[PDB]
């Protein structure tokens, strides 16, 4: 549900 | 005296913080641009949406952030990307204008331009004056990245599973931000606890601010300039 | 001979359609900025949002449109949105340039500005040449707004569910056309012809398009940089 | 699911 959260913290 | 182990988060902050907060502002000319009907939500929705990736990016240089699960991650960032967001904003916030000026005339941000974003002098009047009694407390630099990092590191977040690992964290940057103090800052004798107050201050802030986000997001027509990261941030989702 | 009811169809096409394009292409300055790593995304992210929302106010006044389901609606819209503005920007390409030119060289888009967007020659070949026989064809504004409604109103799209009812809407915009042509576009006998051939085209551009939007959106760092209109429209919810 | 669209639907 945090799709771009996940991407972002690598 | 400061530990080795103590100017080492020290370093490490002051530099995470160095590494994600540009203060040319040359980036803010790829936003859409600001309109001054809510005419200035789609270039303050792209600044927010910009300054929450920089503060994943600082988040992920505090030491053992990383090492957190990534659950607790983005639970501690849900909650706490608003308060680092108007903590981080004091740095370009201007008691001689009682504007944030990110260079030139076309980023300075007024109380009015923030209006026409969708949010009231309810959440507006508070900010000010919390972005002012923060202002004057003249932090250093490394009290400022240290207030930042505590902030993050709160466990009485909603949606916290390691309640136990992350107050530890959060204990071993107070102490480094007294020690600072104590050692470093000369007449800190009530910095500390001023600061404390600043974080429950943020508390009352987010709270207003969610809500007016809510009544936002509610509205398609509104909700529609928001960007991808905002709505999935400042969103309800578990 | 066109009919009395044949030409109020074509009087209310040619006014949507003028209430929904301007050729002063002055709101693009409230994009993103383009930058000529896939530079070109937000600025055209932003371009084709504001197109959907073109195309969604040009549909609401097509003769009963209006009048289907509001699930029809959608159906019609999340299938056809991309070929309507394949077609629609055929009025701002360039035989001269080989580019779309909406004033000003900073708007001005050449095939490499589109792959700086994430996509490549296999729907940029195709595409270019769609757009100059198109143009060749020297359509009469008549029957360009035609077109794009006989395309939005085509009922083997999937999730239609009144098939007989819409299928009646697109009989009766294309005997409008093909009186239209032969009336009043002289030398047009095999107009009807082509312009049938250019949908079938539109069926294979969007296919090809559609492909390379998914690969686009299962990146989230280039899906952050859509809007939320272009990833609900273009995306697979049913 | 489509609520930018029932919203532009009028
Ligand atoms: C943010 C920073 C800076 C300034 C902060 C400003 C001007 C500011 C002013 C008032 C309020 C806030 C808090 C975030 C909000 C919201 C909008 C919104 O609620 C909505 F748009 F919907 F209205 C959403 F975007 F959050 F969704 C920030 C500049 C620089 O110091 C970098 C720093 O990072
Ligand atoms: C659109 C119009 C105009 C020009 C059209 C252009 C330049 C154009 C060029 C190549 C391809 C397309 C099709 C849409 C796409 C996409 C992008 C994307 O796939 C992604 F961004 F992801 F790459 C997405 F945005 F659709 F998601 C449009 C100008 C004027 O004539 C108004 C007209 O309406």
């Amino acid at each position: 549900k945090h799709k771009i959260l996940h991407r972002l913290l690598q | 005296m400061l530990s080795d182990e103590q100017m080492q988060i020290i370093n490490s902050l002051v530099e995470a913080h160095h590494k994600t907060y540009d203060d040319s502002y040359s980036d803010f000319v790829r936003f859409r641009p600001p309109v001054r009907r809510l005419s200035m939500l789609p270039h303050l929705a792209d600044l927010v949406s910009y300054s929450i990736q920089k503060v994943i990016g600082f988040a992920k240089m505090i030491p053992g952030f990383r090492d957190l699960t990534a659950e607790d991650q983005i639970a501690l960032l849900k909650s706490s990307a608003i308060e680092i967001i108007m903590l981080r904003s004091n740095q370009s916030f201007s008691l001689e204008d009682m504007s944030w000026s990110c260079g030139g005339p076309d980023f300075k941000y007024c109380i009015n331009d923030v209006t026409k974003a969708g949010h009231t002098l309810e959440l507006l009047e508070p900010l000010v004056k919390f972005q002012v009694g923060l202002k004057k407390l003249k932090l250093h630099e490394e009290e400022h990245v240290l207030l930042m990092a505590i902030c993050l590191l709160s466990p009485d977040r909603p949606g916290v599973q390691d309640h136990v690992r992350i107050e530890a964290l959060q204990d071993r940057l107070c102490d480094v931000l007294q020690a600072y103090i104590r050692i470093q800052h000369p007449g800190g004798r009530l910095l500390y606890a001023k600061m404390i107050q600043k974080l429950a201050d943020l508390r009352s802030l987010n709270e207003e601010h969610s809500k007016q986000y809510r009544s936002l997001s509610f509205q398609p027509e509104h909700s529609m300039q928001l960007t991808p990261l905002v709505l999935e941030v400042f969103g309800s989702e578990v």
